[PDB]
């Protein structure tokens, strides 16, 4: 089957803390079992530098974690995307200094 | 005259808004009726 | 007999309604959730 | 200088429409996995 | 007494912990969703 790229925007799902999704898991799976009784991207870097012959650092981030968000245009009713990746110092990424955004103001 | 369009366009779809609002306010009425009968078994059984 | 399975059913009539308890609170859940989203359409028609 | 503001203001309120529906893209979603998986245990 | 009340500390434990999380299912639901009873509120709160 194809990748299609748009399922990732139209499918509802996103980030989650999960810590309250383990215990909500935990519990879950407990009752069940009461009444019982090298990686894979290291590969895909000599997928890469095979196939291409070298590194380029901007294929580099395609293999990380990338969040595809969908968004929308106050101006023209117009739809945007919003991306961050993993190894990005922009915001989203996993590698990030602080300080970060609140949404206090968009609360309060 | 565009006054007279936009203002119409705003008020009658701010009842529908509300006919949302008054929608979407009846979902945490939901399992606060649903599980306050189901959090009765929890210390007896 | 009765001193082993007479409690039995404590357990057991409280282990097979949940199973009821719970899927009336899906269909509540989801004849209750949707008209949020269909009056979202409604104003989809207006604007 | 109003019909501008009450137009950017209204398409505003169209852009703010799908940033609630696609917000609330969750509400008959945040529900399966909180019954489903634990109907069976009962079982 | 390690058999017949030791196949029931099974089955105790195994109802007492499915509807522990039926309280917390409560809570981690709508708090998601006031933000929702917020935003859509605030849609007219633009206007």
């Amino acid at each position: 089957p194809p990748i299609s790229p748009e399922e990732q925007l139209t499918a509802p799902g996103g980030d989650t803390a999960t810590a309250e999704d383990v215990s909500i898991t935990q519990e879950n799976e407990e009752i069940l079992a009461l009444v019982q009784r090298r990686s894979l991207v290291e590969w895909l870097d000599r997928g890469w530098e095979a196939l291409a012959g070298g590194d380029r650092p901007d294929w580099l981030w395609s293999r990380r974690s990338i969040s595809v968000v969908l968004r929308h245009h106050y101006g023209t009713k117009q739809r945007f995307v919003v991306v961050s990746y993993e190894n990005s110092v922009a915001w989203g990424g996993r590698r990030a200094r602080p300080p970060r955004l609140s949404s206090e103001l968009a609360t309060a | 005259e565009r006054a007279a369009v936009l203002q119409a366009q705003r008020t009658a779809a701010a009842a529908a808004l509300e006919n949302a609002a008054l929608q979407a306010a009846e979902l945490p009425v939901d399992i606060e009726r649903r599980i306050r009968p189901i959090e009765q078994q929890v210390h007896h059984i | 007999r009765r001193t082993g399975r007479s409690a039995l059913a404590v357990l057991i009539r409280a282990c097979r309604r949940i199973q009821q308890q719970l899927q009336r609170t899906r269909r509540a859940l989801f004849q209750r959730s949707n008209a949020v989203l269909t009056s979202l359409h409604h104003v989809r028609m207006l604007l």
